[PDB]
């Protein structure tokens, strides 16, 4: 998995085929994962207290 | 029913009325299937060879009432003419009449605003209000007869 | 409303069935799918099992799964005089129907298969449909050539300054509240 | 009197509508 | 005590699991063996009704709750002896050792109601944090999974003032087996330099065995930049590894490209996995997971190669493999496409655009149900 | 006609002062905190 | 302690009228379900006396069948009589407790009369007479419309709802909704209904989109207790995804309590997730007599369309190019012409637009564009997010709108 690079089966073509770019999306998509779990423990936790 | 509704298509003027009377006593009911046939109902409102338009315009303003439709409704309720009874203690009649007396009062409030546009009120709309305030005087309810003559702005009739 | 709230009331009518797959079949050919299977859903088992019944949703079946031959063929199966009118208009809706598809599926169609789709006895007989219904179709060397849209089946091939402005929609409406 | 009470009630209500013009000024003032 | 509890647990678990270890004879005698001895009265009456009749068992019992009683009540005659010259508090401090007897013989509640008895008497954490370990192994047993995540942050809250790599290295152990035991082969993996660096108890006395199992979450969670982080692990396999011919050969068959001997000791690790306990949960989804590695491995190394060159080199049955790739093409992975009356097999190359939106629209998908549900419940 | 006719505003217009007296206190609400 | 606790739910009742508390009235009407499953006649005759003198017309006539406290009482002995299966003494029980609400001009009746309407009818389904009550229940909404009585506003809608699709008035179940208005969230459980209600009817006139909402709307406020009713916004909200083209995810299937319930629509979906129709027949035919349980098999036969397309989406994507003949084949069509079919069933999936592909009919080989690297997700991904994100920001808002800070 080192520099790209991958011939074809016997007709010379690799394949190496990528771009760098570094997302927000991925990251973001995790912290608001995180941040509704957390808001679900927090919900769950204060329905229990209503009850009571 | 579609079975009265298809009595509406037939060249028997008086059969198609019979038809339409029959939805009438049905239109509490079945209101939401004649709502699609409306523009039949409003055909044999304007056709001037019909006898009995009145009825007519009485079923088609039962539908707009229960569409909720209270313009609508007024204005083929004032086409009905003596069909429309204000002795019957019916909530359809109750709440026809109290729009009946609101439109009437904003339209006598506007045209003493605009000294320069007689707006034409309808002559069956003041109709209706007269003998609706004839009734409260024969009820011994003058006090709500001077209320609404004072919203209505006629003189006449709180004089009387 | 005979045929539904009197039913308690009334010796069952004959003439039901037929009637009731006639309209189905006019459905069919208004394209009034939703329709059609309401109707079947007021049907009950028995009616359906009826051969005018039965008909109706063995056509609705090739007419889904696109067997169009079927259609036609069935066009000689019909059982009942009445019919052969809504199979004659449903067979014209077919045709249409066999060109939409044609005119998204091949950029260029031969003749002889744009026939044999369309199941045209002559040569003229195609070439009348093309001039009347389609004249956008032009016959090259005798192939159907199918003027495909600039910009359709593939992806992400719409205008720039609309959808962009979309965003513009979408930005200014949210934050003003803000 | 039976009257009385729908005009009364009226004027009340009449009376509260400027209410909203009220508050909507001091919630700009403010 | 909770040190052979894994004898305990996985025999009967094995004799459970597996539709009963095919005729269900020599796991009823060893258990009983070892129930009807060391004084086990109360994890096993079902397990006797999962079991045959053993009709007289009656006397088995009174033997047994006598010396259970034999030893509760030398408590009995020991809690007014320790409390008339206290040293730190004897009675709890003496069954603070007698309440994991207790823990084994009894049920948890006389462990949960003992272990936050002697919580609040040690003032060092070194007695403290071995009864946290002494509530995750009882958590594993009765599988509380959601008293587990109380007490590991319990626990991982002691280790931070001091060391503590015994009671740190430890417990990475703890947390390996419970990321492996449910569906989370990622921290598995992370135990794996644990593994390489921890030692031999009770449960796991075979080295060369806790090696094996650290190499079969290894295979998934990382990549061949990894997999040469797992040739330095394979160089730890020539020390451990090397003892075993079968493990050595499957994990290196997918280093060497080895690919049609891959499969021959894959069909003999996914029977294992099924007879294993706590693999048997998910060894359905071990293999799949698996054929789509050593399938995407060999397509990415070409822009196209027939699909009938497979056959002979990779796994025998040509239609075998049609039906597989058209069945993992069609559930979104294994990026290529395969042709089928030129008998071809074509790849693409995709961005990690569009693959890496489509994990964001599930998780935004997921929270707003959480929170919308969780709005309408709340405030009526 | 006068039960049907004129009394019928008494329960209308008190449907509509009863939500205006509340979103009224509600803003009114809002406002003297930030005034505070 | 049964005569105990009707005394202080009696009393309770007392007190919330004379405090004009609907909160009141609602612990009180909790309580009566409550003491349901001990309700005795010796009991309840004893109750209807200490509350009820001894003499009273109203007394009379439901001591006879065995304002708020005089209508109260024919809640319980209603109730009971269906739970004693008299069905029949309850319908007269019900149009005679009904019959004192016309005459009762009393607000704190709604919640007392709101439950009845719920109880009156009740007994008409048992007795089979849904349709006699058109005439009778829809003027009562009317008065309920007439005296802006909210909670009967919404009540009696619903079972209005309920009593046409009963008979299947769904061309008039619409007619419906186009025409009520939109009363508050005031019932949890009843607007659910009205939610899912439209969520039954959009799922039967084909408008999925808004019929997932609504589907999901009720299902969002389903009560955990009412889990049938959950169960039944969660039966018609696995139709309509499989009618959406949307598999439910399998999570939904181990809910605890519910699963019983779902295990016909969970197979159903594998099929379709699987794209075989044949399954599909042996788990639809096993299941059929299930099926016209729920009434639901009218949608049943639309999903083999989507099930032709479900195995479309699995042949198209993970096959580049197969001829028309191995495309039914694949498909196991029972067709005596599968050769054409097929290549029909293409055309009309090309016409759909399902899948990035193109036919040679010429060779008869089927060419499915290049389905896995192609271009951007953009403009369409582009465009579905902002539609979620905008709910959010209204949404959050809607938080935010409801934000006393």
């Amino acid at each position: 998995k080192k520099f790209a690079g991958t011939l074809d089966q016997g007709a010379g073509c690799l394949i190496i085929f990528d771009d760098h770019k570094t997302e927000d999306i991925y990251e973001a998509t995790l912290d608001t994962i995180s941040n509704v779990a957390k808001v679900v423990d927090s919900l769950f936790v204060r329905s229990a207290k209503i009850m009571a | 029913a579609g079975g009265m509704l298809a009595m509406l298509s037939e060249h028997s003027t008086s059969l198609k009325l019979h038809a339409l009377s029959n939805l009438n006593v049905y239109a509490q009911f079945l209101w939401p299937e004649i709502s699609t046939s409306i523009p039949l109902l409003e055909s044999l409102y304007e056709d001037e060879e019909f006898s009995q338009r009145p009825l007519a315009a009485l079923v088609v303003s039962k539908v707009f009432y229960f569409l909720g439709e209270l313009n609508d409704s007024l204005a083929y309720a004032l086409g009905a003419g003596s069909l429309f009874d204000v002795s019957e203690d019916s909530d359809y009649v109750r709440t026809l009449l109290d729009k009946a007396i609101d439109e009437y009062a904003s339209l006598r409030n506007k045209s003493a605003e605009s000294k320069e546009e007689a707006v034409n009120i309808d002559p069956r709309l003041e109709a209706i209000v007269e003998r609706m305030l004839e009734k409260c005087i024969l009820d011994g309810r003058y006090q709500q007869a001077m209320g609404m003559a004072i919203e209505c702005r006629r003189l006449d009739k709180l004089e009387e | 409303p005979y045929y539904t709230d009197a039913r308690g009331r009334i010796p069952q009518s004959t003439q039901e069935y037929p009637i009731l797959g006639l309209n189905l079949l006019r459905l069919l050919v208004q394209n009034r799918i939703a329709e059609f299977h309401t109707e079947l859903e007021l049907l009950s088992s028995t009616a359906l099992e009826n051969p005018c019944i039965k008909h109706a949703v063995e056509l609705e079946q090739s007419f889904m799964e696109g067997a169009y031959n079927r259609v036609l063929s069935a066009r000689q199966t019909v059982p009942h005089e009445t019919y052969v009118h809504f199979m004659d208009l449903l067979a014209k809706t077919v045709r249409d129907e066999i060109a939409g598809c044609s005119e998204k599926a091949y950029d260029t169609l031969s003749v002889n298969d744009a026939r044999q789709l369309l199941l045209f006895s002559s040569d003229k007989d195609l070439l009348e449909y093309i001039k009347e219904e389609h004249p956008e179709w032009e016959i090259k060397d005798g192939c159907v050539v199918f003027q495909k849209s600039k910009d359709s089946a593939t992806c992400k091939e719409i205008p720039s300054l609309l959808l962009i402005n979309q965003t513009l929609s979408y930005a200014r409406e949210l934050e003003r509240i803000v | 009197d039976l009257y009385g009470r729908l005009k009364s009630l009226e004027r009340q209500i009449e009376f509260k509508g400027i209410q909203e013009e009220y508050v909507k000024d001091e919630l700009k003032n403010l | 005590s909770q040190n052979e509890h894994l004898k305990l647990a996985n025999k009967i678990f094995h004799l459970t699991h597996p539709d009963v270890e095919d005729i269900e004879k020599v796991s009823l005698k060893e258990e009983v063996l070892s129930a009807i001895k060391s004084d086990f009265m109360v994890s096993l009456y079902e397990t006797l009704a999962g079991n045959g009749v053993l009709e007289l068992d009656q006397a088995l019992l009174d033997s047994m709750r006598q010396s259970i009683e034999d030893e509760l009540k030398k408590l009995d005659e020991k809690i007014a002896d320790a409390e008339e010259n206290l040293g730190e508090s004897e009675v709890r401090e003496a069954h603070l050792a007698k309440s994991l007897f207790y823990i084994r013989i009894g049920d948890k509640d006389k462990a949960l109601e003992q272990l936050k008895v002697t919580e609040t008497k040690t003032v060092a954490v070194g007695q403290k944090m071995d009864l946290v370990f002494f509530t995750l192994q009882v958590g594993l047993f009765d599988m509380d999974f959601d008293l587990i995540s109380r007490s590991i942050d319990k626990a991982k809250n002691l280790f931070e003032e001091g060391g503590d790599w015994e009671r740190k290295n430890r417990l990475k152990v703890y947390e390996g087996l419970y990321c492996m035991s449910t569906r989370d082969f990622k921290k598995a993996a992370s135990l794996f330099l644990d593994s390489i660096s921890t030692f031999t108890t009770y449960e796991l006395f075979p080295y060369d065995t806790f090696i094996f199992y650290t190499v079969l979450t290894s295979i998934i969670s990382l990549d061949r930049v990894s997999l040469k982080q797992k040739v330095v692990d394979a160089p730890e396999i020539l020390t451990v590894i090397g003892k075993i011919p079968y493990l050595s050969e499957f994990l290196n068959s997918l280093y060497d490209c080895q690919y049609k001997s891959f499969f021959s000791a894959f069909a003999g690790l996914t029977e294992q996995i099924k007879f294993d306990r706590y693999l048997h949960r998910h060894f359905r989804y071990y293999m799949r997971e698996v054929r789509t590695v050593v399938y995407s491995q060999f397509l990415e190394s070409y822009k196209s190669v027939t699909i009938e060159a497979m056959a002979k080199a990779f796994g025998v049955t040509v239609e075998f493999i049609d039906l597989e790739l058209s069945r993992f093409i069609a559930a979104g992975k294994l990026h290529c496409k395969i042709d089928k009356v030129v008998g071809v097999l074509e790849t693409n190359r995709p961005d990690a655009k569009n693959a890496l939106y489509q994990a964001t629209i599930k998780q935004g998908d997921f929270l707003l149900n959480r929170i919308q549900k969780l709005s309408r419940v709340i405030d009526l | 006609g006068l039960r049907q006719y004129y009394l019928q505003h008494i329960h209308e217009l008190q449907l509509r002062v009863r939500n205006k007296n509340h979103n009224l206190q509600r803003l009114e609400a809002q406002r003297n905190d930030l005034n505070s | 302690p049964t005569l105990k606790h009707l005394k202080e739910i009696a009393s309770l009742l007392e007190t919330g009228s004379y405090t004009k508390e609907a909160r009141r009235i609602s612990r009180a009407i909790r309580l009566t379900f409550a003491v349901r499953r001990k309700l005795t006649a010796r009991v309840l005759h004893f109750f209807l006396d200490y509350a009820l003198t001894p003499g009273s017309e109203a007394h009379g006539k439901i001591s006879a069948f065995l304002p708020e406290l005089e209508i109260f009482c024919y809640l319980i002995v209603l109730l009971f009589l269906i739970d004693q299966k008299l069905h029949n003494e309850a319908k007269a029980c019900a149009s005679a407790s009904i019959a004192r609400l016309k005459s009762l001009k009393r607000r704190v009746a709604d919640v007392l009369a709101s439950k009845l309407y719920s109880f009156y009818s009740l007994s008409y389904e048992l007795t089979g007479d849904l349709a006699e009550i058109r005439g009778e229940l829809l003027t009562l909404h009317r008065l309920t419309t007439l005296h802006h009585d909210e909670l009967g506003q919404e009540t009696l809608l619903n079972l209005l709802l309920r009593n046409y699709l009963h008979y299947n008035l769904y061309d008039q179940a619409e007619k419906l909704r186009s025409k009520a208005p939109s009363f508050g969230a005031h019932s949890n459980q009843q607007h659910c209904r009205h939610l899912f209600y439209v969520g039954k009817i959009q799922t039967i006139q084909l408008e999925y989109t808004d019929a997932k909402e609504s589907l999901l709307q009720a299902a969002r406020k389903a009560p955990i207790a009412a889990r049938g009713f959950r169960i039944q916004c969660n039966k018609w909200a696995v139709i309509v995804r499989l009618l959406l083209g949307e598999i439910p995810e399998r999570t939904m299937f181990m809910q605890k309590g519910m699963e019983k319930a779902l295990r016909p629509y969970f197979e159903l979906t594998n099929a379709v997730r699987i794209g075989d129709l044949e399954l599909f027949r042996g788990v639809t035919e096993k299941f059929s007599s299930t099926f016209d349980k729920d009434r639901t098999h009218n949608l049943i036969v639309r999903l083999r369309h989507n099930v032709i397309r479900t195995g479309l989406r699995n042949i198209s994507i993970s096959y580049s190019r197969i001829s028309l003949s191995d495309v039914a084949k694949k498909l196991r069509l029972d067709s005596p012409n599968p050769v054409a079919d097929a290549e029909s069933i293409v055309a009309k999936a090309i016409r759909d637009g399902a899948i990035d592909a193109t036919l040679d009919h010429g060779n008869g080989w089927m060419l499915s564009k290049e389905t896995g690297d192609i271009y951007s997700t953009t403009e369409p991904q582009s465009a579905f997010d902002s539609r979620i994100a905008f709910c959010l920001n209204m949404h959050n808002e809607a938080v935010r709108a409801l934000r006393y800070p």
